[PDB]
RNA sequence: GACGACCCAUUCGAACGUCUGCCCUAUCAACUUUCGAUGGUAGUCGCCGUGCCUACCAUGGUGACCACGGGUGACGGGGAAUCAGGGUUCGAUUCCGGAGAGGGAGCCUGAGAAACGGCUACCACAUCCAAGGAAGGCAGCAGGCGCGCAAAUUACCCACUCCCGACCCGGGGAGGUAGUGACGAAAAAUAACAAUACAGGACUCUUUCGAGGCCCUGUAAUUGGAAUGAGUCCACUUUAAAUCCUUUAACGAGGAUCCAUUGGAGGGCAAGUCUGGUCGCAGCAGCCGCGGUAAUUCCAGCUCCAAUAGCGUAUAUUAAAGUU
């Protein structure tokens, strides 16, 4: 497919250090493409190259034919990566959780609760 | 003559179910005006009904 | 949230005069219930309720002049009252028929392509029918006056350019 | 007309219809509870029992017939209501000593019909409806 | 810059006090007082005003304009259902105010509590014990027993929304997300189009018969061409991670199955003086009435009618009721 990436209210948003802007995008006989894509094309029309780019949203409407979303632009990657909430930095990884599930942490909690001076076996050991 | 279950379980029972499908929805109410006002039939005055195994 | 019904149900249970009105009514335009019915019904008698009232009002009041000058130019917008009338009486010669006029399905048989109405229904549903540029599933959609001129065809059907169904493609095989 | 048009006489309007509603039937029974207290019901639509034991019923004049209904003591008061029995062969369907569902005839505090002494009627056997016991789509689960 | 402290102002309030507004009951008409009831004077106490309390002194206060007493399946309000006008009925329940955490009482800490995810005692329960003692309060989220006509997962997660802390970093069954879900509401599929075939009206052609005919119509016979999601399902998307939805490959309709039911057909009230069985028996019947061997009402078959992804039944309640 030919696609088209649109601009829609633009800002610059000196004081997080991005620019942040709807991302119209439209797809004749196709929709609903990988976001990947999307931000190669928007890294060749603001020059800022495609690792502090980070998109997100996409619903594509009825029949196709349009699909719109939401994407940031940082200066530099330090910027994305101390303001950035983690999963969306995750998303593309250089980032994860662990941390573990969940639970392991309340049983554990209230053991160490019933103990003084030393919690270091609980902290290992159970 | 107390005895229940009496005059259900002397009769017969028979069936003739359908083979044939009947309409739902939309095409129900299609065949319901067209089968009444548009054919045109009705003539002298009658007592006649829509149903009618007399 | 926020729901409410969107029809009423009559007071008399049957009735030979009026269930033939509701049958021939449905047989012209292709609907499936009375349900389809009512909510037309109630919708036209909440707009002759509202209208009831301003003609009570002092002419030249302010709540008379801005409720009923907005007021008219939706039912013209809809184009089922003319703006050579524009004026609240002709709200209560308004009836039930103008407004079916106006419904999507009525107005791909009477103004476009399509064999009996009940034909035309079937491809609102199938996706063969756009409306500008959107594609609408919905036969009650009811249809602005200046989205007449812009009644289509799908650009993606088999039905003018795009790609045919399957009872072709499986034969062509 | 033949009474007070004052414009000072709320007191004496609103405090004698206040006094005239009492003599309405409907209104006595609502409002005074005596009601709950004497129906073997606690103004539930439906309540639960354990069966005592069929009879027969005659019928009033001029029909004929015998009606085969049921007795039944209550879970929840320990009283005693006679309940009529539905549809042909339907009798056989309930066993003496289990339990089952009443619910009252349609009339909401008379006898129905040509059969005297009856104000209740029997839906559910033991989770499994008069209908389906009857036409055939369901069996006994014992 | 950070922290702390005294006072004043401010903010968030807190606490008392003003005027007006209340459901049923008289088979409740007199009520209240040295066990302070009403007032005066002084004092104690309290954050302060005050019979709040105490001493002394006076004898008042309230009521047919319903007091006092009793009842309430009575938390109050913002509201909800019905409705021409006037009304009637409901308000446990997402917002605001209040009261309470098994039943009573007392108290510590603090700016704020007579706190119960604090404490002490009694009373009613219930648990462990080596019998010496010890420990407890799900009207928090789930879950169990019981009660009944009657009501969901011992699921996922702090990303959103906000709160708490010494804090840009931590925590939160608040809250968000999914599961169960015909309480209820909105949307709208279950076959559309031609061929032949009979069939009908205007027509027009014929004196009529009859024939043609297109705007039609069903209906038989087979079919033919055409279309689509219901499902199945790779990919993308969704999001905390996922599901669903929308978007898209590949499969996916010939009516026999990719199957619409729930009630009714004597009158009220839309639809059988059809066929078989029963014979005042069995049953139906809101009501009026049907059944005693020729049943338009019962039990079945066929046909027909109503509403329709809904319909029936029971009960509370409003409209109908100018029968409050």
């Amino acid at each position: 497919d030919t696609v088209t990436i649109r601009t829609r209210k633009f800002m610059t948003n000196r004081l997080l250090q991005r620019k942040q802007m709807v991302i119209d995008v439209l797809h004749p006989g196709k929709a609903t493409v990988p976001k990947t894509e999307i931000q190669e094309k928007l890294a060749k029309m603001y020059k800022t190259t495609p690792d502090v780019i980070f998109v997100f949203g996409f619903r594509t409407h009825f029949g196709g034919g349009k699909t719109t979303g939401f994407g940031m632009i940082y200066d530099s990657l330090d910027y994305a990566k101390k303001n950035e909430p983690k999963h969306r930095l995750a998303r593309h990884g250089l980032y994860e959780k662990k941390k573990t599930s969940r639970k392991q942490r309340k049983e554990r909690k209230n053991r160490m609760k019933k103990v003084r001076g030393t919690a270091k076996a609980n902290v290992g050991a159970g | 003559l107390a005895r229940v279950g009496k005059v259900r379980g002397q009769t017969l029972k028979v069936a003739k179910q359908e083979k044939k499908k009947k309409r739902t929805g939309r095409a129900k109410r299609r065949m319901q005006y067209n089968r009444r006002f548009v054919n045109v039939v009705p003539t002298f005055g009658k007592k006649k009904g829509p149903n009618a195994n007399s | 949230w926020v729901c409410r019904k969107t029809y009423v149900t009559p007071r008399r249970p049957f009735e030979k005069s009026r269930l033939d009105q509701e049958l021939k009514l449905i047989g012209e335009y292709g609907l499936r219930n009375k349900r389809e019915v009512w909510r037309v019904k109630f919708t036209l008698a909440k707009i002759r309720k509202a209208a009831r009232e301003l003609l009570t009002l002092d002419e030249k009041d302010p709540r008379r002049l801005f409720e009923g000058n907005a007021l008219l130019r939706r039912l013209v917008r809809i184009g089922v009252l003319d703006e050579g009338k524009m004026k609240l009486d002709y709200i209560l010669g308004l009836k039930i028929e103008d407004f079916l006029e106006r419904r999507l399905q009525t107005q791909v048989f009477k103004l476009g392509l399509a064999k009996s109405i009940h034909h035309a229904r079937v491809l609102i549903r199938q996706r063969h029918i756009r409306v500008r540029k959107q594609v609408v599933n919905i036969p009650s959609f009811i249809v602005r006056l200046d989205s007449q001129k812009h009644i289509d065809f799908s650009l993606r059907s088999p039905y003018g350019g795009g790609r045919p169904g399957r009872v072709k493609r499986k034969n062509a095989k | 007309m033949g009474k007070c048009r004052g414009l000072r006489t709320a007191r004496k309007l609103r405090s004698h219809r206040r006094d005239q509603k009492w003599h309405d039937k409907q209104y006595k029974k609502a409002h005074l509870g005596t009601a709950l207290k004497a129906n073997p019901f606690g103004g539930a639509s439906h309540a639960k029992g354990i069966v005592l034991e069929k009879v027969g019923v005659e019928a009033k004049q001029p029909n004929s017939a015998i009606r085969k209904c049921v007795r039944v003591q209550l879970i929840k008061n320990g009283k005693k209501i006679t309940a009529f029995v539905p549809n042909d062969g339907c009798l056989n369907f309930i066993e003496e000593n289990d339990e089952v569902l009443v619910a009252g005839f349609g009339r909401k505090g008379h006898a129905v019909g040509d059969i005297p002494g009856v104000r209740f009627k029997v839906v559910k056997v033991a989770n499994v409806s008069l209908l389906a016991l009857y036409k055939g789509k369901k069996e006994r689960p014992r």
